[PDB]
Formats: C-alpha cells, structure tokens, sequence
C-alpha cells in the first residue's frame, strides 16, 4: 500500500478504455515495469518536443553478435536508465544470442527497486 | 516485408549453466505442485525457472521462493506425483513413498546432490504426529547413510513435548553424524492470499545459507551467524519454552532473533549429542566430505593402472600437492605441515601383499581441523600498580 | 653405508585440468630444481667484525624439459594451447627417479607450473643428430618427498 | 571473449555541447595503447585550530580524474593504406578549439568492455596533446605519429543529477525487523538519508501512536 | 561480412508506398524480401538481409553470408591455381594447405568468422585418404576441405525486465 | 601463526560520518601490498628574535599522518574468476566524493595484526589514487590493474578524546 | 614407440605479394623457432614461500637462414627490393621436415614474415669454403602444424 | 613518390608584418631534422562553486 503511495500512480501503456471503468491505471511498483517498458520500445525522435526520450534499440538491428555488439548493447540500456528512468538502479542486463532459431539477441534486465569466492580453491587442482 | 526486424518484448528466461558445488546442493522432495517427469530430479536455477516450472502458490513452491531470496545459487527439485490431498493422507503416502527402494535408484545415481530436504514434513504440525515424526526422521537418516555424500536436513515440531520425546528417541551414531534440526519454524513475509502470512519451514532458508556460506567463505567456516533475509520472526523463542534445554538428547540448533541484527541462525552441532568425537559441527562433516569428493575425483583417475610402486607415489604426489594448497588457503589447523596433514601409501605401511593381489590400493588420510569459537569467556585483572 | 643415486632414470606425471587424464611423459633432460631464500646484508654503525645476514623471500626456479621431436602428447598439444593464448591452465607435476627395482628413491612434486617457453633444435644439412625440443615451465611452490632427500 | 576473437578498437566520439545534442566529428584510433592510466586526487587542507583538542584536516575540492594514453600510427606496412596525416587530422581538429563556439570539443573516450571510472564511457575535454613524427618519405608524407593523450573528467550535468537521485532520493521506505526501536529504526533510516532523522519526527510523520507501534514487517516513511 | 542494411539512403525523398497500407507481402507463403523503409529521426533506411530462401535453418540466406563465403571462395582459389601444375606428392599438398591456414586464421582474428578458439572457426583437411583416393589422385585431382563458421546478424532484441524485490 | 597458516587480507572499511554511525561499502583486496609506509611530519619555525641570547624554533602545526600503499588485481590465472573491474569497482568509488554528500568516505584500513600508529586500525581519506591498466584482452576486459593509493590520518572526534583523557585526567 | 624426427631434411615455400608464383628455396641452415611467454613476478605482503608468475604477451623469435652464394633466386632478389627500401612486402613461410619417404612430419607455417638482415660470409685468401650469406627475417605470428608437432 | 625520388628539404620563410605582404629572407636547410615535435595544450580551471551538485572545470 505505502509502495502505491511512493511509487507514482499513472495509466497502463497499452491505453485501455471502458465505460464501466474510465481509464486502468498501473500504479507502484508494476509502474516502474511500465515506464521501462516504455522507454526500449520508444526511440529518440518519436516523441514530439521530447525527442531525448528514447531506448535507441534499432541501432543494433544488422549489427552481428560479435560481442563488440553486446558491450554497445550493455552500454546503451545503462545510460539510458540513467538518464530517464532514476526511479530504478541497475543490477545487471545479461545478453544471450537464442540458441534454437538464432539472430535474435535476448536482453535480460534486472533492476534494483532504488567478496572473493574462497569456496572453489577446494574444487581446483 | 515478409520479414520485420525490430525490438520485441518477453519474458522467456535465458538460464545459465553449472553452479557444481555437489557437496552443498540442496535436493527438493515434496509433492509436484498442483510437464516434469515423476521421478527424475530437475534442475531449478533462478527464481524465474522455479515459477515457471512450479507455479507460486504451494508449500514446494514456497520453499523454492524462500531458498533464492535467502541467497541461494541452484537447487535441484525430485518430484513425486500430484498428490491426493486431505493432508493427513498425504503425509503418510509422503513416507510412504520415500520408504521405496526406487528412492535409492535415485539418490545413488543421481551424483550431482549434497543436502537431501523433505520440506513437507512441517505440515504434520497441522497433523499419531509422533510415530509421524519418528519415521519421518528414519527414513532420511537412512537414505544419507547409504549414500556416499549426503546429509540430511530434518527439522522439530513446534510444540515442546513432542519435540522432547523425538530428540529422546533412538538413532544410531551412524546415522546421527549425518543429519541436522533446527527447531523454529518461520513466519515469512508472503501473503497466504490475505492479510495472514505464510509459515514455512526453516530448512529452505537454511539450505541457501550453507551453500552461500560455502561458496562465499569457504565450506568449512560454519553454517551459523547469518541473518535470515525474508522472514519476520521465529514463531517461538526460548525464552519461553525451556524444555529442549534438557540435556538428554539429540543436539538441535536454534534458530534466533536479535534486537540490533535480524533473525539469525544460532547453532552448528549435529545430532551427535557425543562431547570428544569431532562428527558433530555441521562444517566438519561438509568439509570433510568435500575433500572426499575431490581426492575420490583424482584417484578414479589413477585407477585402471599397475598396483606398481610407481603409481602408488604418482598418487601421493598428486594428493600431496592438493592437501599443502587447502592447508595454505586457511581449511585445516596446524602451523606446520607434519601437524596439518599426512599420507602413507605403500607395501607394508597400508597395504599387503594380499592386498595387492586382489587389485587394491590403499591410501590414508590423516587430517587436523578447525574449531568453532562458540564461546567467548571473557576475564578481567585488575593489576594494581602502585 | 647406502649407495648414492644416479641421474639416468626418472619419471614425471603431468596433470592438467583442461585433461581428463594423468599422463606420463618420458623426457630426456630434465635441468634441475633451484630454491634460494633471498637474504640481505646489513651494516650496523659500532660492529666491524660480523657480518648480519637477513632472511627475506623464497625463490624457485624453473623447470626446463628436453625431448625430440615425436608425436604429439598431451603436453606438447597443450603447450601449444597456452602458447597461442586458448588457455593458462597449468599442472602438478610429479617427478620421481627410480632404483634398480623399480621403487621411487626421490619425489620432488611441483605446483601450479605454468607453460612459458618452447625452444626448437636448429635444422642443419650436415647435423647426424635428433631434433631436439626445448621446454620450461614456472611453477609456484616446490615440495620434496622420498626416503633419499 | 565468448562469441569471437575480433578486436575492439577505442573510438573517440566528440561533441559541442556539455550534453550529447550536437555531434562533432568522431574518429576509431588503431594500434590500442597497451596501458590506460587515470588518476584521482582530492586536496585537503589541515586545520590549524588553536583550541588543540582535537588533528583533523578539511575537504576543499576534488580535482577532476584526469585520463593519460599513448597512441601510435604507421602507414608504410603493406596492411596499412591510408595515409596517417588523414588519421591526425582528426586529433589535431577535436583536441583543439572548435572554430564556431571557441572551446574545446566535449570529448568521449569509449572501449569494448573497459569500464571507466564507474561508467561506460569516460566524458571530458583535451588537457594536453603532442605529436611526435619519427619516420618520413622522400617527399615527407610522415607515416609514424607516436600521440600522447591527455584528458580531463568534465561530464555533463544531467549524467550528475541522475547519479545524484539514485542515492538518498529524500524518501526511505525503512522496513523493520523483528525486535525494533524506534532509535534504532531512526539510526536505519538515518543512514538511508544520511540526514539524522531525529526519531521524535518518525512517530510524527507515520502517525504512531505511542512510539511502539510498529509490527514486524510494516514499512515507516522517512523524508528528510 | 558485415550487412547490407542499416544505411541511410542518400538522395532519396522518400519510398513509394509503406508497409503500413499495403499488409500483402507479409503472407509467409514465399521468396523472403527485403523492405526499404523511412523512420522519424532518421532517413530512408535499407531494412533487410536476407536472401530469396526462405528456409529456417539452411543458412544460405541472410546476403552477407553469401558474399563472404564467395569472398573466401575468390581468393582461396587465386592460391589453389598459383599452386596448380605441381606435382600431386604430399609435399605440394602441405605447401597448399601451410598457405590456406595462415590466411584463414588471419581472417578469423580480423572478426570474419566465429568461434573463440580456432578448433571451432575452420578447418582444412588435404590427405592421401582424408579426401582423396588413390582413383583421384591418377586422374590429377588435389582435393581440398574447408569448414567454416560463420556470425548471425541481431536482427531481433527481445528486451526482459525482471524486478528483484530486495526487501 | 601459533593456530594456523592462512593469510589475513587487508580490508578497507568506509563510512560517511566522522565516525562509525553509518557505514558504506567495505571491500577487501586480495594480494597484500608487499611493503607499507608511514610517512610522520612536524613543521617547525626558528625564532628570530632580537636579543640574541638563545637559539630555538617554535612548534607550528603536526602534519597529518599519510599511508602510501600499492595493490595488484588480475583476473586471468585460473584460480581468479571474479573481474577485476568488479573489485575496482569499489575503489574507485570509495576513494571518490559521494554522491549522497558531497565529500570523501573516511575509510579505515586494518591488517590481522599489524597495528597502525598507535592503533589496530588506520582512519582517514584518501588524498590519492592511480590505477593503471597494463594488458587487456580481445574485447578488452582488462584482467591486470596496479592500483597506488594514499591516504592521509583523519581519526574521528570521540577517539581523540578518549586518548586525551588517558594522560592526565586533571587528577 | 615411434622413431624421433631428425633434422637434416627441410623444404621452405616462400609467398609473396609481389611475385605471382609460390617459389621453393633450398637453405643450409634454418635456425631455429622460438616462442616465449614471458611471465612476470609478484610479490605479496604476507607470503614468503612461494611465487606468483603472471602471464602477459606472447614473444616470437627470428627465422635466420643461410645459403650459398648461388644464382639470383627470386628471394635474394626480394632482400634486395627490401633492404634498398623499395618494397615493404613480406610473406607467408612454410617450412617442414620430410619422413624417409616424402612425407611431410612436422610443419610450421610462419605469416608474415618481413627480411630485415643480410650478412656475407668472409673473403680469405686461405679460405677452402663456400660463400655463405646469412639471412634473417621478423615474423608476426606462428602455427606448428603436422603429427609430429 | 610516385613520379621520382628526390629530397624535398624544409624551408624557412620570414616576413616582417603579421601578413604576407613584406617578406624578409628565407633560406632552406639541409639535413631534415629526423624528427619534428608539435605539442597542444589548454589550460581548464576548476569550478569551486558552493552548491556541491556538479563537478565541472
């Protein structure tokens, strides 16, 4: 209740209408999920009088996995969450080529809501 | 135009592979949620593959949700059917079904688990409960005895005598140096669908504890000190109950809450309740059996060769080797070499000569560890001076 | 007294961890193991007669290998491994001579060597001789074992 | 690694603004550096107070991370082609004052994987340049270069806000643990703010009514 | 080996019609092709790589890699023939395949081929009996195989948020 | 020694007050400096006084206590796994200004049983710091670091108190 | 086991960019390839009794040939072009020993190989010998082939 | 190259106002230098400013 009340209240992306209910409305935590869903499926120009505001993803379309892509890749998504979308950290964005059907890049973004391992010396030779 | 290339959105997870650490990895043996084999163990890695192999909503899936957000790394799932319900029916056809001999088909080859845990049997709290729990104890102290490396994580009733009379039961030394209870259960944070929370079982909580423990410092360091990430309180303290005191059974750990630090594991001490045998201290016996793991990994490399005096010393200077590192990296006691370890394969020092006919190679082991500080006894002089 | 020991035979066992198995390899010059402890001499102002030697620092030194040029092993498949940067894997090696019999007299056991250099024999017109192959590893600690230190 | 084994070359991407709006020129150097080195420093000054209680020393100003590298161009190899004069006149244009604003060029130094100071990208303009030509022609086309680059932090002001809301956004949100007080709850949810929450102000905000009344598991809001 | 696509058009208004009034093309009944489009922030762009075979796996789609791999056909066979009237002795098969591997590990260290070890970017085999037989070798034949390994576009991004609690 | 034979790191706590209330990040680095260094200073000043009759100089100010201290990361031998920008990660952000403030961290640098100046734990902030990249790889994660760090003294207000009223408690 | 590779048997195929036919040259005395890693030393704080050795980069050796001064092949006339600085060209070298029948045992396929040396044998009055010009060349890369590696 | 290989040696031309109106001697000097040597260099301040929100010079 108190994450509806720090976490802004707004509408859902995909704009759903009723007469019953007026308009749904993505509020708390599930709006952080909205707003950065928002921002990789938006590109820069497309907003008018913002044209900062955007993912820029199609900059990688014919780009070959070469994993000079995949740090350009991690690179774009970590400033852009800098820049505009503060209300949530980073945690790490772990990208795999899929391996049933490949050329398509799989992105996975984990967020934060904002030791060495001495184990293995016992596992090695 | 047939094809449009673009930016598109889902919520498939990509998974990563191999975390090892056998020795620490749990084993799930609850009842299959209600497209999974019914008997093979499946690998479960993040929180993400918990969900969407066992739904959210359970006890198995709790369990699952409450092991990741303690820290744990893997864990591996042995389902067992889509159980009947009326629950008194189904934790009797749970130890039922663990009394097979398809369970140790299982559990022998299965190689890739350390830490067999039935969370289920917290239900029999709802639930005679006694025999109930006598045999639900037995039947996993059994299974880890048979095999090569597995320990047990067993758990207490809440209410006190009837958690008194199962530590006061018989268990052999065999089976008791390998198995652990830790008494309070857990009131966590998730809902039950309504404003009441969700009591679950300590022992996923627990489990993501040893094998962090072990993959941050070591596996031989302990299991305890570690605060308990999802959990409100324990549902009983000590301070209220104090039989479980009574010095007369096995050895049980404590599972606390503190005023300037969260809730913490507060024990590692096996069911040995034996004062000079060092198989209790749970990192002991995980340590320990670690070092089994490894030293049987390259001797089955040395197998098939001649029982000459060559292969003997070609495996003493690869165990050697090995054993200088790990008391270099801080695992065993001594400040010499000659008090830390020691090894003496040969002729006549292990072997005989009927012993190498019949094809054997025998190597000993000697080893000296670590203790616990689990008391701190504290002085004060004065030392008066003038 | 016992008889000393010559320098003719000798075993060494490899083990890596890209490979699955111990292998054992025959070599022909093995060079010979160093460990020097490092100290430093320090001049005190009142003493001129003493001299005051401090100990510092373990040194070992390298392991140097000899073979002809034969088919390829499992060593001289993963010096080239290392050599070309695919890997920095290194081993534990085991190095033991033997009496008449067949027993391990001395076992000097090395840990962690890491493969640093191949050297090639010259190709000569006029040579009568075997190609010859120059190997070294740097390993990281050094431990003697056997009943003749 | 992991996918294949082509190089990552550095690209020096330059601007005119402070923010990425007007892009300059932006040029892919060859022949990696071998070394980075970037190197902090903050000044302090001591406090020469008479009272003589206490040795401690003041925070005046952080001087900015400045970036040092070392470059090298040839064409006479039979890979290399173009020209190296054409490769300089791109670091000789934006290591130097842009003819239309007068000032330097707000650059960006970026390479595959290397993360800089904390971020993808090392941000700043040209402290320092020197070209050094060593090898020449009949008719003098250079052909070896042999640059010694020289930076500054200097990034722009909406990088440094958003970095500045991600710690301590004037919210808390503080959970409390089983066994809590308001004292120490007031100490958790100082060191969120790092603000000295003043506990009296946490029963005030939150509507408690009577110091304990917090329940193991609820959420207490800390602003300021 | 890189794409055809992704550029910008230089002196070009604009294309004649969009996909977005015409939704015939899409039926994925035939040859695969290439869509010329316009974006808001940028010009007319070429928005596709990908040959007439409209098969799933058989990776002779996708234009780049069918002018690389005749790119490898063009100068591998400037070395075969430079090595052509030789002799067919074991010799001249190795002086063929010392120069084939020295330019093909060239290639994969310049970012052509995949694989980050050589073992799985290409490989040659030249033999007695490894491609030949002893019927070719009479009739004046010196055959030679490549294996190559080749990099995939990243033609589609599937973005996942994941949340991560933490208290 | 006199139990075991493990090595004791080094580990560099931070903080953001003065003294010990609220901690930040703490990391602790693997392969010891190999050699510390101290460095103490007093500035003195010669009278130069009109009557000649003695010659002396005038205590000033104490400069503050600095620590020089040099580490090493790699990541390519293979019993390192974790990357060293992960564990640079945090030096570099503990020895720079945060952002939550707008000052340094006050860090503290302890050894298992080297004692500091007359204490088993070195207070202060960082003056200094370098890092130094030496090799790389294909895609360059760098994998070898030669960090030279330095720090200055910087005790907090209720320790320096307390080691005031050990010597002569005005009884 | 197998017989070694002795080293009296050698072809070298030179291939250059200049010259359109892949040339056969017979040499004397190839000299010998060598590849070091080159490992530096690390010392630690508290440890005293071991090493630490950290791999940095790769060092390939030279290639030095000698021949007899014999008819202008298309090589010295190539060291000629390079060392009056009138091409920058190098090539690819394949060298490799021959079995007792023809058979090639050990390959080792250098790239890039650039001619940086001449070097002219003596002129004595009292000689008895052949004229021997030493040649040497820097190389950038090198891959042992063959099954005798 | 590509026509023929002569040296071109360097030259020093002087003049005596800011422009090229009046020119004063030039000479050019045998033996090219080897190596020539041009350094940049530009001078930031940094901003102390009270406010503490941004770093800037």
């Amino acid at each position: 209740d108190i994450l509806k009340a720090t976490l802004g209240q707004c509408w859902a992306f995909p704009p759903r209408f009723s007469p019953d209910t007026g308009v749904s409305l993505t509020a708390g935590v599930e709006a952080v999920m909205q707003s950065l869903r928002v921002l990789f499926m938006t590109e820069p120009g497309e907003r008018i009088m913002r044209e900062s505001y955007g993912g820029g993803m199609h900059d990688f379309i014919f780009e070959n996995i070469t994993d000079e892509l995949l740090a350009n890749i991690h690179n774009r998504i970590e400033e852009s969450i800098l820049r505009h979308e503060p209300r949530a950290l980073l945690k790490d964005v772990i990208i795999q080529p899929d391996k049933q059907e490949a050329s398509r890049l799989r992105a996975q973004i984990t967020v934060y809501l904002a030791n060495i391992h001495d184990g293995q010396t016992l596992r090695l030779l | 135009t047939m094809v449009l290339p673009g930016v598109s959105y889902n919520e498939t997870l990509l998974t990563q592979a191999s975390n090892d650490d056998p020795v620490t990895m749990p084993l799930f043996i609850g009842y299959t949620p209600p497209p999974v084999t019914v008997m093979q163990p499946v690998s479960v890695g993040s929180l993400t593959q918990a969900n969407s192999l066992f739904g959210q909503r359970g006890t198995l899936a709790y369990s699952l949700r409450h092991f990741f957000e303690n820290g744990g790394l893997q864990c591996y799932v042995l389902p067992l059917g889509p159980g009947k319900g009326e629950p008194a029916a189904r934790l009797q056809e749970l130890i039922a079904a663990l009394q097979t001999p398809q369970m140790l088909e299982t559990l022998l080859a299965d190689d890739k688990t350390g830490l067999v845990l039935v969370p289920e049997l917290s239900e029999l709290n709802e639930v005679d409960a006694d025999a109930l729990w006598y045999q639900g104890w037995q039947v996993l102290l059994t299974l880890c005895r048979q095999a090569p490396q597995r320990f047990a994580l067993l758990e207490l009733p809440e209410d006190p005598a009837s958690a008194v009379t199962l530590t006061q039961q018989s268990f052999s030394a065999d089976q008791c140096q390998r198995g652990a209870a830790w008494w309070p259960r857990l009131e966590t944070s998730y809902q039950d669908e309504s404003s009441a929370p969700v009591v679950l079982s300590p022992l996923p909580a627990v489990a993501a504890a040893i094998q962090r423990s072990a993959h941050d410092n070591g596996v031989w360091k302990a299991p305890a000190n570690i605060a308990l990430a999802k959990t409100r309180r324990p549902t009983q303290s000590i301070l209220t109950s104090q039989a479980l005191l009574d010095n007369q059974g096995v050895s049980c750990n404590l599972i606390r809450s503190f005023v300037g630090k969260g809730v913490r594991l507060w024990g590692c001490r096996t069911l040995l309740n034996e004062e000079n045998t060092a198989w209790r201290y749970i990192q002991i016996r995980l340590l320990v059996s670690s070092v089994e793991h490894y030293l049987s990994k390259l001797a089955r490399a040395y197998l098939f060769e001649p029982n000459t005096a060559p292969t003997w010393m070609k495996l003493k200077g690869q165990v050697w080797t090995w054993l200088r590192q790990q008391w270099l990296a801080g695992a065993f006691f001594g400040t010499v070499e000659d008090e830390a370890f020691s090894l003496s394969i040969g002729l006549d020092e292990t072997m005989t000569e009927d012993d190498i006919r019949h094809g054997k190679m025998i190597l000993q082991v000697r080893l000296a560890l670590l203790a616990p500080a689990e008391f701190i006894a504290i002085s004060l002089t004065l030392d008066l001076r003038d | 007294m016992s008889t000393p020991a010559v320098s003719h035979r000798f075993l060494v066992n490899f083990l890596f961890n890209n490979i699955p198995n111990p292998f054992d390899i025959a070599f022909q010059r093995i060079s010979g193991l160093s460990r020097t402890l490092e100290v430093s001499q320090h001049r005190e102002g009142g003493e001129n007669v003493r001299n005051l030697w401090l100990a510092e620092q373990v040194n070992h030194g390298s392991l140097v290998l000899e073979r002809g040029v034969m088919n390829a092993s499992p060593l001289t498949l993963q010096f080239d491994r290392v050599l070309r940067r695919e890997s920095t894997q290194w081993a534990n090696v085991v190095i033991m001579l033997l009496n008449e019999l067949s027993l391990p007299v001395t076992t000097w056991t090395l840990s962690h060597a890491l493969p640093v250099r191949w050297q090639m024999g010259d190709l000569d017109a006029g040579s009568n001789q075997v190609l010859i192959n120059t190997l070294e590893l740097r390993y990281q600690d050094m431990r003697m074992l056997g009943v003749k230190l | 690694s992991l996918l294949e084994r082509g190089l990552s070359k550095l690209t020096l991407n330059a601007w005119k603004d402070r923010e990425g709006k007007i892009p300059a020129g932006s040029m892919s150097a060859m022949y990696n550096p071998e070394t980075i080195q970037l190197d902090y420093q903050t000044r302090f000054d001591t406090e020469d107070t008479i009272n003589t209680a206490s040795q401690s020393n003041r925070y005046v100003i952080s001087e900015p991370v400045g970036l040092n590298l070392t470059l090298l161009f040839d064409s006479q190899m039979p890979g290399n082609t173009t020209p190296i004069e054409t490769q300089l006149a791109m670091l000789k244009s934006l290591c130097a004052v842009d003819a239309a604003t007068g000032s330097p060029y707000f650059l960006r130094i970026t390479w595959g994987k290397m993360r800089w100071e904390n971020k993808g990208w090392f941000a700043g303009r040209a402290r320092d340049l020197s070209v050094t030509y060593t090898l020449f022609d009949r008719d003098a086309t250079p052909l070896r270069a042999t640059v010694q680059l020289s930076l500054v932090a200097d990034e722009s002001f909406v990088i440094q806000q958003s970095l500045k809301t991600q710690s301590a956004p004037d919210r808390a949100l503080v959970s409390v643990p089983d066994l809590a007080s308001l004292p120490l709850l007031a100490l958790s949810a100082g060191g969120v703010l790092a603000s000295s929450v003043d506990y009296l102000s946490l029963a005030w905000d939150n509507d408690l009514d009577n110091l304990d009344d917090f329940q193991t598991g609820d959420f207490l809001r800390a602003t300021k």
